[PDB]
């Protein structure tokens, strides 16, 4: 989950 | 022309590796710094393409998806570029505490790959290639590599492709021999980026073995994403046949 979480964080 | 305007626009700056440059050159601390370098560079990569015109129009999954495929090509491109403008393709250009002599070529077991990132570099100068074309060819790295199924709507992703395509094309508007160039620059990243994700792929699986570090999200990608090209499960576009 760590890429979504830097996607989503923008 | 506004489509150049953004991609000048959103160009990300300056990203250093964070390597201490006092401590004598290895293995393992090369590979490492070269590790936070692309944890780093990722950050900014995000930020960039979730800014790049049309972007928006991709599902979602589509766009997480891309980023994750198209990672190593873009970061190798923008890496040769700056090579070039910097130290005339003499050295590799990591970032500006983390530059890539012939003896860290040697070190870092990667010669081969480095050997031909800088001929990659050497083709900026020898094709005269403008900082525009350079950024539309970047942009267009995100979209050359995709899941052999195809994407979650792979309509919207073939849209957007042409039109990156056709960006390239009137910033070359002599322009058939460019555009044929420019493509085979292009194709050219590919084969590179393969065999820089075998080299780190496989590193990945000894790094308890070598004392390499991998950050968090590099470790995930390299684990989770990079095996499905590797695998044949997702290939890049290619503008001639190889
Ligand atoms: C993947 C890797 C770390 C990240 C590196 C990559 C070489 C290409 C590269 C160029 C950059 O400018 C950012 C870091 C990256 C993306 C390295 C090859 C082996 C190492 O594990």
């Amino acid at each position: 989950g760590a890429f979504q979480n830097l996607f989503q964080s923008v | 022309p506004i489509f150049l305007n953004v991609l000048e626009a959103i160009e990300p700056g300056v990203v250093c590796a964070g390597h201490d440059n006092n401590q004598p050159d290895s293995f393992a601390a090369l590979l490492s710094s070269l590790n936070e370098l692309g944890e780093r560079q990722l950050v900014h990569v995000v930020k960039w393409a979730k800014a790049l015109p049309g972007f928006r129009n991709l599902h979602v999954d589509d766009q997480m998806a891309v980023i994750q495929y198209s990672w190593m090509g873009l970061m190798v491109f923008a890496m040769g570029w700056r090579s070039f403008t910097n130290v005339n393709s003499r050295m590799l250009y990591f970032a500006p505490d983390l530059v890539f002599n012939e003896y860290r070529m040697h070190k870092s077991r990667m010669y081969s790959q480095c050997v031909r990132m800088r001929h990659l570099s050497q083709e900026f100068g020898w094709l005269q290639i403008t900082p525009q074309e350079f950024l539309c060819m970047k942009a267009l790295l995100l979209f050359s590599i995709i899941p052999v199924d195809g994407l979650k709507n792979q309509k919207f992703f073939d849209e957007l492709r042409m039109n990156y395509i056709k960006e390239l094309d009137r910033i070359i508007a002599s322009c058939s021999r460019r555009f044929y160039q420019l493509t085979k620059l292009l194709d050219s990243v590919q084969p590179i980026a393969r065999e820089l994700y075998q080299f780190t792929f496989d590193l990945l699986i000894k790094s308890h073995m070598v004392s390499v570090d991998f950050p968090e999200m590099m470790a995930e990608i390299i684990s989770v994403q990079v095996p499905k090209i590797l695998s044949g499960k997702v290939k890049p576009i290619y503008f001639h046949t190889q």
